[PDB]
């Protein structure tokens, strides 16, 4: 059948959030920096962080709160599953020891309700007795807080505002009272709602509702000494104590919206702002003899571009930027160009978001390096991942890299850009200023144009920045031989995407040929429309467009026609070429399964995924199975169904092969991280390189029921089953993980205890006890 | 084609139904022309007008052939003839909802369903009385009811189709508009309804068999006694006993009333021998169910229309019906044995007053007394046809002087009541005392002609010993 | 004053338990010292009252007169509180009432009907009269009794269950039409890819057959999403659906980075997709997926979602005034659009109608699946709260002829599954509350009674009534004179024990539209039937006689 073993090689670096707080003790500040996966804990020390466990989570954390409700010394840790199960955790210490303990575990999932495209909003309390949760729009849950409730339970309390932009509470006041800013087409306005839990509904609060800006968006809580709410939207930044309107509108911040903030002083007197862009504000709450007087603010340098921001102490402020890489800023009281008043205290390593990569053993000889996409724009760098062991080599771009492919006629790196420049003035220095060569493409059949610009493999400098044209934007990117020609050629799938058309109906794909340097143009083919992913079958380059999928063939006259025409397709977005199977993914068709015949000059469609899932990514192992990646996080292995019954049938793919990932998949690769029976790789946007190793059958058995006797004994933080977790978040279907072996729970095992190994390998018997331990120890070393 | 006019009008009014379903894609794309940003909404508008007008063309022709099938008249007729004018009121319904819309063709519809309409009204009331309204303490005589007892009538229709789940609840009013002077009134004192469930009416018919129907002895409200005794006596009141007919079809809200026949009520059991007379001279000279005053001028009937009537009174009763033979002697004991015409007008007091000579015995009372005695002890001499019947002593002292000797016969005796005679020849006809059923009773007829030998060959040659064999 | 003598009729015979009810609440009159209360002088002048008969009374006073029949008090059993299926007793008469509104409805939205959310804050406020434990089993019967004219109701006029009926045979005459596209002239290539969007091929593509059940599935509407998109790029190419053309081709470029789409576009328009409204009658739905349909003015597409929100689009289709919903169209208006001609704009006019009846045949569907668990909800609490405070009674009767009735049939209410399946569990339920013998105090026989008492215009036992009862109690007297909803009990409804299932509600019942064609008719002035009569009367006219004149206990008394 179709057996795979998942494992990851690197763990997620992508910062998805952080909250500070005394969490280990009363006086020790603690980061709980919650990536994907992992909860790692960091005691504040004057080095900056220090580490002392990472724990595990099954998948993200939607909702993270560090509160100490009334009469507690430890931060209770509030996490949040992805499949909608509340637990409140409590830490717990006997010697120095981190063992977080859980204090009550209760599912808060619900059978119906649109799920909130902004996000699940999980806040709590100023008066620690409530839990305000939001799940769906419309569709408020309140957990009540006591200190003897163990079952946590969430009734359904029908918000009377279908939409809503986003809720915050009212810090300040007396009563449980919320800020939150509603969605109406006649205008987003703000209300203020009352959680009593003696009725189960929400009441009139202090004021009535209050008429805001049409695009107001982020809600800043007011501290308590303060009093009141204030909101950003696009540009103008209100303040509502009560029914005082005090709203600032500084032209920066029309462009660059705010994202994140962070509260600097308890009081509130200086909170730090964030923005879209990296630019780091700062307000100035003036307290009027509490009332406000004024409200001012500054420029204190850009950074990448974050997302959660968490003050720490001695005035350190903890940037968790999601693109690029993540540095611990101290705010200090230095003055410069910028007025940047902070300084880049530490720097940490990020991988994420992986666009593209690909294996190079040039001078590697085997073990190839992982020149991975990270970041975007300025925050763009290749981040040369080597295995000795991961060695990270940055590469700043200074602009959003988009795709890589191999050269091996000049031994570079040929990759797509598309830099940004204001409407067209450029704003930073990108790598094409920073060029060797520029020069525009001959035929002509705010702003970002795509770019081609080729980097070296050794020097890692920008040979070449040729341009394109105005309104000329690339979609795929084909580096390999075309014909019987043995150069690689550029096969640049080009757009003329004009601003004030609304369909693709104009395009040109064009192809140029790097010589010692010189990029020089070969020829080239105008399409309609836009065109998408492309990969050369055998050489010859077949064509994606959108919905007809032809294949163009190369001549000795300088000249590419056509040759097919397939209208079964709609969507070209993830096509591949293995053998004579044409394997293109689709967006709504899912897989489909295709194969060209030189008889008849047209892809016969052989099989096709009954399954109409939303593809994320596609791969090819063999020419049976074919993995599949959806948008919900999951992944399927289908089998080749074509010898059935009834000739309809037959044109169904049978998935047997199903998992439960939990990593978003952007592209995939074919290498390992070891020199000289699995070597499938593919980039997470979260940075989690994995690798598939294709398990036979008769080490498949082997694994089956030790995964099965170890969810039972190796439980998580909640006494969460894993085997319910192990669950497809697929709308269509919600089913246990079948076929698979989960690498994470494997390597579990290396650093287990001692007299836990009995309880797992005695219950086997290989043709058994002491074997187990030296099998395992192969998995780890092939990466 | 007494079965075939049928089955084809089906096919044929769905033939039309082929052409609507086409016709409503044509309205579809004439209404698809509302606010367009116009040569084709003219050139839709003409051919629209052109395609409805062979619809209501052939529709015309269909109409016609409806109404000659009607005019034929078993069942089985109008149970398939009434679907097809049912299914047909569903399409004209939705074509006139759609002809709101200015299609001159709305008023075209209205005229062809108003005549759906009336000739649905005009076959259902034709459409009957199959049980006539009967008592079960009587043996032989119909249409008599009693105070007190309980009666059933039953009003089925030939249609054979029901709702779906419909209940067709209906009542049986009696002697709600013959309260004449003379007529007494008679009302149910009990439940007068018939639930009708659609299963047993879609299959079977619509079956509205009243039963358990009580009578009370009561008088018109201002007028009691010698009124309602006088131009009409007890016996001779005719009641029609009205049904309305309650039938709803996809809200065809209809209120028949089909009348039955007159019926006679009594207050007492020992006069049912009298009032079953007055029934008999109703139903000879006419057939109609509907009468009012019938009695109050004497009437005249000949004896042509009382040949065929007295015979119903031994066929239905015992078996053998009335031989021409017999009717022979009838008309020589009530005119005279010397009579040569048959026109004679006989009234109704010369029917049951007026004795027949020799005997001095009324013809009602002699007729009565005779099916009364023979129906106890003479019931297996008369089916197979031992004897002869009514035959009287000038025609039987006439045929024996042809025959052999020693032949007897069995005849009625007019000189008596009834009862059984016998006669034999040996020129000289014997005869013997007249039989009752009193000497019946400790021993039939059966034993007397075998053990009596003058008794010899049964009419005409028939030994004794082979027609009275069975019944040995 | 203005008093009222009734006249009671001989016909129906005499019943054993009639004649204590009419002596103990009925005075019959004889001669005139009887009926000299009431001013009846007569003058003996008339010819026919000389006559010896009672005719021509001749009357001082004016009075009403009604000609009641002994059969109308057979009737007045199935118009009492135990009805057709009701409750045994204070308020439970006019629960009856509303109740009967519920089943006998001509066309009204039976969204406009009290669903769970209310009807619970309406059971404690039932009143009765003479035990306190005792109230909570009788109450416990009209939070089931909703389900039984709705729910239990199939082939009945407004109900959930068979309105899903009539749309799975709307949608089959709704495919016909778009498949004889080609068939009819009037109405190349293009005839082909029409056939495409038919369920021969939507259903070929899964792997399932062309059956009666494949168009209610969540899976199928699935399929159906990438057969209406194709429609919109090859066929048409109006600035309209251009629009949304753009949002989906620069969708698939921001999911590169993981990211959503910011608040950038400027020029975009409120689609059909984002309209956020549920349904204020029930209780608790979300935000419904409206489709991804174009080729709708502005104008009209916030119309549309006005009646989703609230009627659901269903007096268009079937109810008032449905005539001029035909000439702009049911499911979608007829709209405009350029670059098209009358035939062209047709198709894909039909085509997004399906992808609306069919988007809607899951909204009909999912909400009574929804309210069968939200009413399974309050049942299943209801029983587990229900059977504790008769448990109680029995244990106070014991330490202080019905003692033995009551354990024995408290436990055989545990055994039931609540679940399909749960359409006979309903059936036995009713059955427990025959086999309970009702004390003196409270039993049906009285109830009877005192009903006559409040159809008079002497005596009345309440003033106020509910809305739903408003209406409903007019149809109280309607039973009376003629019982239009018979007994209803538990045996009849096993027979057609339609279970709540996908392969029951579809199939079984199918030749049941020949009585939906009278039965709503009949239901728009069935609450204008009431036997009463006002008229003054003298003294030569409305002669009766004096001994069939009958009046009320509660005249006599008064005077
Ligand atoms: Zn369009």
């Amino acid at each position: 059948m179709s057996y795979n073993y998942v494992v990851t090689a690197q763990k997620p670096t992508a910062v998805n959030g952080c909250v500070t707080g005394h969490f280990t003790s009363a006086e020790d500040l603690n980061l709980l920096i919650a990536k994907n996966t992992r909860l790692e804990i960091y005691v504040v020390t004057a080095e900056g962080l220090r580490p002392v466990k990472e724990v595990g989570m099954y998948g993200k954390i939607a909702v993270m709160e560090l509160f100490r409700p009334k009469g507690e010394s430890k931060d209770l840790l509030f996490i949040l599953t992805a499949k909608y199960n509340a637990c409140i955790l409590e830490y717990k210490q006997s010697g120095e020891s981190i063992d977080i303990i859980t204090r009550a575990h209760g599912n808060v999932q619900d059978r119906i309700g649109r799920p909130s495209e902004t996000g699940i909003i999980g806040i709590i309390d100023p008066e620690c007795r409530m839990i305000g949760l939001r799940l769906y729009d419309g569709l408020f849950k309140v957990i009540p807080l006591d200190r003897d409730n163990k079952e946590l339970k969430a009734f359904n309390i029908r918000l009377e505002e279908l939409h809503v932009i986003d809720v915050k509470f009212l810090y300040g006041c007396q009563a449980p009272t919320i800020c939150f800013v509603y969605q109406d087409p006649q205008g987003r306005h703000v209300k203020t709602y009352e959680v009593s839990l003696r009725e189960k509904e929400f009441n009139k609060g202090p004021w009535k509702q209050e008429n805001v800006e049409a695009e107001a968006s982020m809600v800043i809580a007011v501290p308590e000494p303060f009093g009141g709410a204030i909101i950003i939207g696009q540009e103008s930044i209100t303040y509502h104590n009560g029914d005082k309107y005090l709203a600032i509108a500084p032209p920066i911040i029309k462009q660059s919206t705010i994202v994140c903030h962070n509260r600097v002083d308890p009081n509130g007197s200086r909170y730090l702002l964030g923005d879209m862009e990296g630019r780091l504000f700062m307000l100035l709450l003036e307290k009027e003899e509490v009332t406000l007087k004024d409200l001012r603010v500054e420029l204190l340098g850009e950074t990448s571009i974050a997302e959660c921001l968490t003050y720490l102490d001695n005035g350190v402020v903890f940037v968790g930027s999601r693109l690029g890489d993540s540095q611990l800023v101290k705010l200090n009281v230095d003055s410069n160009e910028q007025g940047s008043y902070v300084v880049a205290m530490e720097t940490f390593t990020n991988l994420g978001p992986i666009v593209d990569m690909c294996v190079v053993d040039l001078e590697r000889q085997g073990q190839g390096q992982l020149v991975t996409c990270s970041g975007a724009f300025k925050e763009g760098s290749l981040r040369i991942i080597r295995n000795g062991k991961l060695h990270i080599r940055t590469v700043p771009l200074y602009e959003s890299p988009r795709k890589i492919c191999y050269q091996e006629v000049s031994q570079c790196f040929g990759v797509l850009s598309s830099r940004i420049e204001v409407q067209t003035t450029a704003l930073r220095p990108s790598a094409s200023t920073q060029a060797l060569s520029s020069s525009v493409s001959s035929s002509k059949l705010e702003v970002e144009v795509h770019n081609l610009l080729i980097i070296d493999q050794h020097t890692f400098e920008v040979l070449h920045a040729h341009q394109f044209l105005q309104n000329e934007y690339a979609l795929s990117l084909v580096s390999c031989k075309l014909g019987k020609d043995p150069n690689t050629y550029f096969i640049v799938g080009t757009a003329m995407v004009y601003p004030e058309e609304a369909e693709p109906k104009q395009g040109r794909i064009v192809v140029f040929q790097y010589s010692d340097g010189k990029l020089q143009t070969v020829a080239e083919k105008e399409v309609k429309g836009a065109v998408y992913s492309m990969v050369e079958f055998n050489g010859k380059l077949l064509a994606s467009i959108n919905s007809t999928v032809r294949l163009y063939e190369w001549t000795t006259e300088k000249e590419l026609r056509t040759e097919c025409n397939h209208y079964n397709n709609i969507m070209a977005l993830y096509l591949k070429t293995k053998g004579d199977f044409i394997l293109v993914g689709d967006l709504m068709r899912s897989v489909l399964l295709l194969a060209y015949k030189p008889m008849e000059g047209n892809f016969e469609e052989i099989a096709r995924d009954f399954n109409p899932n939303w593809m994320s990514a596609v791969e090819i192992l063999d020419d049976d199975n074919f993995l599949g990646a959806e948008n919900a996080f999951n992944l399927f292995v289908c089998q080749k169904d074509s010898a059935a019954t009834t000739d309809e049938e037959r044109q169904h793919l049978q998935e047997v092969g199903l998992f439960h990932l939990g990593e978003f998949v952007n592209v995939f690769c074919h290498g390992s991280l070891v020199m000289q029976q699995g070597s499938v790789l593919f980039g997470t946007v979260n940075g989690m390189i994995g690798l598939v190793t294709s398990l036979s059958e008769s080490w498949y058995n082997l694994l089956l029921d030790m995964q099965n006797r170890l969810n039972k004994v190796i439980k998580s933080v909640g006494k969460i089953e894993h085997s319910f977790w192990r669950s497809f978040h697929t709308e269509r279907k919600t089913e246990p993980a079948t076929g698979f072996i989960d690498g994470d729970l494997i390597e579990s095992f290396l650093d287990i205890s001692r007299p836990k190994m009995q309880e797992v390998v005695a219950n086997l018997q290989y043709d058994t006890a002491d074997d187990l331990i030296k099998v395992v120890e192969e998995l780890t070393r092939i990466h | 084609e007494i079965e075939t006019r049928i089955l084809d009008l089906q096919t044929a009014v769905e033939a039309l139904v082929r052409s609507i379903r086409q016709l409503k894609d044509v309205q579809d794309v004439f209404s698809f022309r509302y606010t367009v940003l116009r040569q084709l909404v003219q050139t839709t508008a003409n051919e629209l007008d052109r395609m409805r007008k062979e619809v209501l063309d052939i529709s015309k022709a269909l109409v016609g052939r409806l109404t000659t099938l009607v005019d034929l008249l078993l069942e089985q007729w109008l149970t398939a003839g009434a679907k097809v004018l049912f299914h047909l009121r569903q399409l004209l319904k939705q074509l006139k909802d759609m002809s709101l819309m200015l299609r001159m063709f709305g008023q075209g519809v209205d005229l062809q369903n108003a005549q759906v309409t009336e000739l649905l009204q005009r076959l259902l009331q034709r459409s009957v009385v199959e049980t006539q309204p009967c008592m079960p303490q009587t043996l032989h005589r119909p249409l008599i009811l009693k105070t007190g007892s309980k009666f059933t009538v039953r009003t089925r229709l030939l249609v054979r189709l029901q709702e779906g789940n419909e209940s067709l609840k209906a009542e049986v009013s009696i002697d709600r508009n013959s309260e004449l002077p003379g007529f007494r009134k008679f009302n149910i004192l009990t439940s007068n309804q018939k639930s009708l469930t659609p299963e047993e009416g879609q299959r079977q018919g619509l079956i509205w068999d009243f039963g358990f129907l009580t009578l009370v002895e009561q008088r018109s409200v201002g007028a009691g006694k010698g009124s309602n005794k006088g131009p009409l006596p007890v016996t001779e009141e005719l009641h029609i006993i009205s049904a309305m007919v309650e039938y709803v079809y996809q809200g065809l809200k209809m209120k028949l009333q089909t009348d039955t026949l007159p019926v006679v009520i009594i207050s007492n059991m020992n006069q049912l021998s009298i009032a079953w007379a007055s029934i008999l001279w109703f139903n000879m000279l006419s057939s109609t169910p509907k009468d009012q005053q019938f009695f109050c001028k004497v009437p005249k009937a000949p004896w042509s229309l009382l040949g065929p009537a007295l015979s119903w009174q031994f066929s239905s009763y015992i078996g053998r019906g009335l031989d021409p033979e017999q009717l022979g002697m009838l008309r020589n004991k009530l005119f005279g044995k010397n009579c040569k015409t048959e026109d004679a007008l006989l009234s109704w007091a010369d029917f049951s007053k007026r004795e027949s000579p020799p005997g001095k015995i009324p013809f009602w009372t002699w007729l009565d007394k005779i099916l009364e005695l023979v129906h106890d002890h003479l019931k297996d001499l008369w089916n197979d046809g031992r004897i002869m019947g009514f035959v009287s002593r000038s025609e039987e002292r006439r045929l024996l002087k042809k025959m052999v000797s020693g032949t007897f016969l069995l005849r009625f005796s007019e000189t008596s009541e009834g009862g059984i005679t016998c006669s034999w020849v040996e020129v000289l006809i014997y005869s013997v005392q007249p039989y009752t059923k009193e000497v019946l009773q400790s021993l039939p007829l059966t034993e007397i002609i075998r053990h009596y030998n003058p008794l010899r060959f049964l009419y005409p040659r028939v030994p004794r010993d082979e027609a009275f064999g069975c019944y040995y | 004053a203005m008093k009222i003598v009734f006249e009671l009729i001989k016909d129906e015979t005499a019943d054993p338990f009639c004649r204590k009810f009419i002596l103990d609440n009925l005075v019959q009159l004889k001669d005139i010292e009887q009926a000299a209360r009431f001013g009846f002088a007569i003058e003996p002048g008339s010819e026919d009252y000389n006559r010896g008969v009672r005719s021509f009374i001749r009357l001082k006073e004016p009075y009403n007169h009604v000609e009641l029949k002994m059969s109308y008090l057979k009737n007045a059993r199935f118009a009492t509180a135990n009805g057709a299926y009701g409750i045994r007793p204070a308020w439970d008469s006019a629960i009856w009432g509303l109740l009967r509104e519920v089943e006998a409805v001509p066309y009204s939205n039976p969204f406009t009907f009290p669903t769970c959310e209310r009807l619970e804050g309406i059971l404690n406020r039932l009143e009765y009269r003479p035990t306190d434990a005792c109230r909570t089993l009788c109450r416990a019967t009209v939070a089931v009794q909703y389900a039984i004219s709705i729910l239990y109701g199939y082939d009945r006029s407004a109900s959930v269950p068979r309105y899903l009926r009539r749309l799975i045979d709307e949608y089959i005459d709704l495919q016909d039409r778009i498949r004889r596209l080609g068939i009819v002239p009037v109405l190349g290539k293009d005839m082909n890819i029409v056939q495409n969007v038919l369920p021969e091929r939507v259903c070929a593509q899964i792997g399932i057959p062309f059956t009666y059940e494949a168009c209610l599935l969540d899976e199928y509407y699935d399929c159906i999403e990438s057969n209406i998109e194709q429609m919109y790029d090859l066929l048409c190419m109006c600035k309209e659906c251009g629009m949304r053309r753009m949002e989906r081709f620069e969708r698939v470029r921001y999911n590169t980075i993981g990211e959503r789409y910011p608040k950038k576009k400027r020029d975009r328009e409120r689609f059909f997709e984002e309209n956020y409204v549920i349904i204020h009658s029930h209780p608790d739905l979300g935000v419904l997926k409206l489709p991804k349909i174009r080729h709708l003015n502005p104008l009209q597409q916030l119309m549309m979602c006005r009646y989703l929100s609230k009627d659901l689009l269903y007096d268009t289709q079937f109810g008032p005034s449905n005539a001029f919903s035909r000439a702009q169209g049911v499911p979608l208006p007829f709209s405009a659009v350029q670059e098209t001609d009358m035939n062209i704009a047709y198709a894909l006019y039909l085509a997004s109608n399906s992808y609306f009846m069919c988007f809607l045949l899951r909204c009909v569907r999912d909400v009574l699946r929804h309210e069968e668990e939200a009413f399974r909800k309050l049942i299943l609490r209801l029983v587990n709260e229900a059977v504790e405070i008769i448990r109680d009674d029995v244990n106070s009767r014991v330490w202080a002829s019905a003692e033995e009735r009551d354990l024995a049939i408290a436990r055989s209410l545990e055994e039931l599954t609540f679940s399909n399946g749960f359409c006979r569990d309903a059936a036995r339920f009713l059955d427990l509350i025959d086999a309970f013998h009702f004390p003196k105090a409270l039993r049906e026989h009285r109830a009877r009674e005192d009903l006559l008492l409040h159809t008079f215009k002497i005596e009345k036992m309440y003033d106020n009534r509910p809305l739903s009862a408003y209406y409903g109690d007019r149809l109280v007297p309607y039973h009376v004179l003629m019982g239009g909803h018979r007994r209803r009990d538990g045996a009849v409804v096993r027979t057609g024990g339609v279970n709540l299932t996908d392969n029951e509600i579809v199939r079984g019942h199918w030749r049941a539209d020949d009585m939906m064609n009278a039965r709503l008719r009949y239901f728009d002035s069935i609450d204008s039937i009431e036997m009463i009569r006002n008229v003054s009367i003298r003294q030569e006219t409305l002669m009766f006689d004096l001994d069939r004149m009958y009046i009320s206990r509660s005249e006599l008394e008064s005077l």
